[PDB]
RNA sequence: CCCGCAGAAGAAGCACCGGCUAACUCCGUGCCAGCAGCCGCGGUAAUACGGAGGGUGCAAGCGUUAAUCGGAAUUACUGGGCGUAAAGCGCACGCAGGCGGUUUGUUAAGUCAGAUGUGAAAUCCCCGGGCUCAACCUGGGAACUGCAUCUGAUACUGGCAA
RNA sequence: UAGCUAGUAGGUGGGGUAACGGCUCACCUAGGCGACGAUCCCUAGCUGGUCUGAGAGGAUGACCAGCCACACUGGAACUGA
């Protein structure tokens, strides 16, 4: 299921920084950012239509960290769901806990947020929730269950996060450890770099 | 007021009875065409008053024979 | 063209039938080979292709192409065939399964091992 | 400004006395995004050179479209040699949806959601000319209005 | 042997307007005015006029913009060899809407956004657009 | 003769029981008449769990349909708490 | 289902990398061995045959074969054609059949509008609810493009009369 | 596959069925079906639905539900609502 292999090299592929790490150093410095991973990774090959809508959606999906066939139901949710349909499926993305724990900031990066959700350590409206796929709701309070609130990872990667830029959809308290899901972001909250126009055509074939 | 349909005499050799004619304008389900289709129906007649190519008004009722379960109700426009 | 026409008479589709008859919409079939020889390829090309003459279970007595690097196969030897014809050989529509019953993997393979029949190596 | 993008490179003979001289043909369109299109297409015998002289070409012979909030206004047809083409105005968030040239046609162009498909032959260069003709004959509602001699509210 | 009228005289409008003529004239019929009487409401055509007694002609005077015909395309639609016929919640959009369709219905030849207004079908003559 | 019973549906180990007046001699989630309301036995709390279609029922009693045990606990149920 | 114990401890594979099609180099072999869905590849520098390294795509699955629809507007009703690419009977007359210049009246068959009955439940779709999420289950609606009967409209088509 | 059909088509009367009826019998009439495809041959359980398709369509009828047919093969009745 989850890709357990190099995260740097998943990154270098896709050329941009997908935050796979915690940030406390520059990936310029842990890896070789601008080269392409390989024995042929200094060649640059040009890209076609097809190659660049698969490489814009491999970048979504490793960012998040979604197999195909969950990545492909998201869509067909998101094309039924009214409205935007590229706008839905990052809404949805957003919406999965994990990526939620990981905004909030308990969690250095995405996969240490879905490790703690997997070992039970986020309790949602307090229920303990094991799934990371479990989409959150709005007006949601998502927080840290005791047993989990003595672990030292989940401070420094609050001091990670306050680093970090705060998203405005999200209202966290770390003294309490425990955020409000506020509504769900908005394309403009999302970040830029991101098309989805590429997506949906990718399975709009 | 009956359910009944209108429809020309085909033939009145039998007697006391008449075959009657009850074509239908269909449309075709395919290509839209508006078809003209045929039903034949042996109806019965008492007094063998109905001659070929009239129009009679007819009604359905309980089966009278092997293959007579229409009767005559009226005759019009018999004309010759 | 007109509809008219066309009420009097529809189009009738077109019955496109399939390559491979002798699998009577079958995944796959066993057979017997009742031969096994080599055979000269079509005009551009060259090589001495190993075929089979199968008769199958059904009746029918087809040939069949033998893939990859050398075969144990020979006479009254059971075997498994498939669709899919080699092209620049005339008349043979059929694979063989290798790594199936009376049928052997390729030696040596580390590449398409399950193309072949070929289990992993330690 | 210009947004310009080469959409098909293909190598052509002439068959001279010595022997057979190669040559190559650059189909390029160029556009501003905000409705202007055009298209241009180049010889020469290398590549580069031909890609140059149809982007010149394309830079030149341009054609503004009306367009209505990134989108068609109406479903509209156009024909050329052999393509036939068949555009719709999708709704926004569909992206564009068309097959090969005339996909970067409408890209280079600004529409961002339409359903397109092309019918009969589709040789690139005939079914970009095809697409070009097509955008070409498709009026706004202010333009029928006005040639109709009535108001947009009448028209609706 | 002339079959359908209508379509004649959509097809004299069409040939018109493309060989720039001013006028069209054509034996009239109690259907071509009403036709005439809702084009020129919708502005396709400037005028109409009817003359003559014993055998009455129709005259349409075209109308043009800016050296180009107004009625871009006009297409007969129901036709003598395949009659069509729309109920008021399939009646079509000629051009999305731009372009009108007329329909004759129980109260008169009419437009198909005034039929639809009305709430009630009808057999779709012709597209223009 | 017609009674009012119980047709299970559902998934495995989670029932859910649809209230059909149906022919006896028909299979229990075969033919029915009709569907005169349904009974969910692991229906959680802020759940209404019982719906019965008293009208329907009590005219298809005057009618002359009998009534199995578990419809009649039902209805003793709805009415006792109504 | 919950609680406690221990220790990263017990848990990754398959296909592909000449173009179509995302992913390249070296070595072995020399029209042989072999590959192949199509185009093709191999005769001594093979990104296409085998091995290796690297990479790409899916993932407890991954490939191959069989089968249906799609792409195929390649049976074209929506939605094709017939001078030369396949396609106008050698030519005419003509029954059945298809189509019908113009005006008025009438009928209401086609057509249109409304209403009533029915179109089982499940399935599909919309708004919700319950399984920690999902699959799944479930409440209500919508839909079931239909058929029948009744009441109206009379522009067009049909019938009848002039 | 272009002609098919003598209980065949209709009528009168008796008999039979829980019930109408060539359902059966006697007599009388010479009809009935068919190019809007009768007859004959090959294949096939039907539907709600399923898959695919933008749609129209195309393919299909496993599981669930409704209906029909069959119970080693070919006949027959008995009991019984
Ligand atoms: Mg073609
Ligand atoms: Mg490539
Ligand atoms: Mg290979
Ligand atoms: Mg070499
Ligand atoms: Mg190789
Ligand atoms: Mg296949
Ligand atoms: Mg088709
Ligand atoms: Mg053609
Ligand atoms: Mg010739
Ligand atoms: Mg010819
Ligand atoms: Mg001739
Ligand atoms: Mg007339
Ligand atoms: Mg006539
Ligand atoms: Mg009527
Ligand atoms: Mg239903
Ligand atoms: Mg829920
Ligand atoms: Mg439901
Ligand atoms: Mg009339
Ligand atoms: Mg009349
Ligand atoms: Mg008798
Ligand atoms: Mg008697
Ligand atoms: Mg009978
Ligand atoms: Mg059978
Ligand atoms: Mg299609
Ligand atoms: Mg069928
Ligand atoms: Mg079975
Ligand atoms: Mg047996
Ligand atoms: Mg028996
Ligand atoms: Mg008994
Ligand atoms: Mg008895």
């Amino acid at each position: 299921a989850r890709y357990l292999g190099p995260k740097l090299k998943l990154s270098r592929r896709e050329g941009t920084d997908l935050f796979l790490k915690s940030g406390v150093r520059a990936i310029d410095t842990k890896c070789k950012i601008e080269q392409a991973p390989g024995q042929h990774g200094a060649r640059k090959p040009r890209l076609s239509d097809y190659g660049v809508q698969l490489r814009e959606k491999q970048k979504v999906r490793r960012i998040y960290g979604v197999l195909e066939r969950q990545f492909r139901n998201y869509y067909k949710e998101a094309a039924r769901l009214k409205g935007n349909t590229g706008e839905n499926l990052l809404a949805l993305l957003e919406g999965r806990l994990d990526n939620v724990v990981y905004r909030m900031g308990f969690g250095a990066t995405r996969a240490e947020a879905r490790q703690l959700v997997s070992h039970k350590a986020i309790m949602v409206n307090g229920r303990v929730v094991n799934i990371a796929s479990y989409q959150v709701s709005p007006n949601d309070v998502v927080s840290i269950r005791e047993k989990a609130k003595k672990q030292s990872r989940v401070k420094a990667a609050l001091e990670l996060a306050e680093q970090r830029e705060k998203p405005t959809w999200l209202e966290v308290d770390a003294g309490k450890m425990e955020g409000t899901f506020k509504r769900k972001p908005e394309r403009s909250d999302l970040s830029a770099d991101i098309n989805e126009h590429l997506i949906v055509e990718l399975y709009s074939k | 007021k009956i359910r009944t349909l209108q429809g020309r005499v085909v033939s009145d050799k039998m007697e006391k009875s008449i075959v009657v004619a009850i074509e239908r304008f269909v449309k075709h389900p395919i290509y839209g065409k508006f078809i003209k289709r045929t039903t034949k129906l042996h109806v019965h007649d008492e007094n063998n008053e109905c001659g070929i190519g009239d129009v009679v008004e007819i009604r359905e009722c309980r089966p009278l024979s092997k293959t007579k379960s229409w009767t005559l109700v009226r005759v019009v426009e018999k004309a010759v | 063209a007109t509809v008219n026409q066309l009420v009097r008479k529809p189009r009738a589709r077109k019955v496109a039938k399939s390559n491979v008859p002798a699998l009577e919409a079958c995944p796959q079939k066993r057979g017997v080979c009742t031969r096994v020889y080599t055979t000269t390829p079509k005009k551009p090309n060259s090589a001495l292709r190993k075929v089979c003459r199968v008769r199958l279970t059904n009746g029918f007595e087809v040939t069949s192409y033998i893939g990859g690097e050398g075969h144990n196969l020979q006479e009254h030897s059971v075997i498994l065939i498939r669709g899919g014809r080699v092209k620049d050989l005339p008349g043979v529509r059929y694979h063989t399964v290798r790594g199936a019953l009376d049928c052997s993997g390729v030696k040596d393979r580390k590449q398409a091992r399950s193309k072949y029949g070929v289990k992993r190596p330690k | 400004e210009l947004q310009e993008k080469l959409i098909a490179v293909n190598r052509v003979s002439k068959t001279v006395k010595g022997g057979r001289i190669f040559s190559f043909t650059a189909l390029t369109v160029v556009g501003d995004g905000n409705g202007r299109v055009g298209f241009g297409y180049g010889k020469a015998r290398e590549v580069p050179a031909a890609i140059q002289k149809a982007m010149e070409k394309a830079r030149r012979n341009m054609i503004n479209v009306a367009l209505n909030n990134g989108t068609l206004q109406h479903p509209v047809k156009g024909v050329h040699t052999g393509s036939r083409v068949f555009m719709q105005p999708a709704s926004e968030g569909t992206g564009i949806i068309a097959g090969g040239a005339m996909r970067a046609v409408l890209e280079v162009a600004g529409v961002h959601n339409v359903l397109a498909k092309a019918y009969g032959s589709t040789n690139p260069i005939n079914v970009v000319r095809a697409t070009i003709d097509g955008l070409e004959n498709m009026n706004s509602p202010e333009m029928v209005a006005a040639k109709r001699g009535k108001s947009v509210e009448e028209i609706l | 042997s002339m079959q359908d009228p209508i379509a004649d005289m959509l097809t004299r409008i069409r040939n018109g307007q493309a060989a720039n003529k001013a006028a069209v004239t054509m034996p009239s019929s109690k259907l071509k005015v009403a036709i005439a009487n809702v084009l020129k409401e919708e502005g396709f055509i400037e005028d109409f006029k009817v003359e003559g007694d014993t055998k009455p002609e129709l005259e349409l005077t075209l109308k043009y913009f800016q050296g180009k015909a107004v009625v871009e395309s006009i297409q007969r639609v129901s036709r003598p060899g395949l009659r069509i016929y729309k109920r008021k919640d399939e009646l079509p959009k000629v051009m999305a809407g731009l372009g009108i369709a007329v329909v004759s219905t129980s109260k008169g030849v009419m437009t198909d956004r005034a039929a639809r207004q009305a709430g009630l079908g009808g057999e779709i003559i012709c597209y223009v657009a | 003769m017609v009674t009012i019973r119980l047709a299970r549906h559902g998934a495995k180990k989670r029932p859910f029981y649809q209230v059909v007046v149906a022919d006896s001699r028909n299979a229990r989630n075969g033919r029915f008449i009709e569907r005169v309301g349904f009974f969910n036995p692991i229906a959680s709390e802020k759940e209404e769990g019982t719906r019965l279609d008293l009208d329907r029922i009590a005219h298809w009693v005057g009618q002359g349909a009998t009534i199995s045990d578990r419809v009649a606990a039902l209805i003793k149920e709805v009415n006792k708490a109504a």
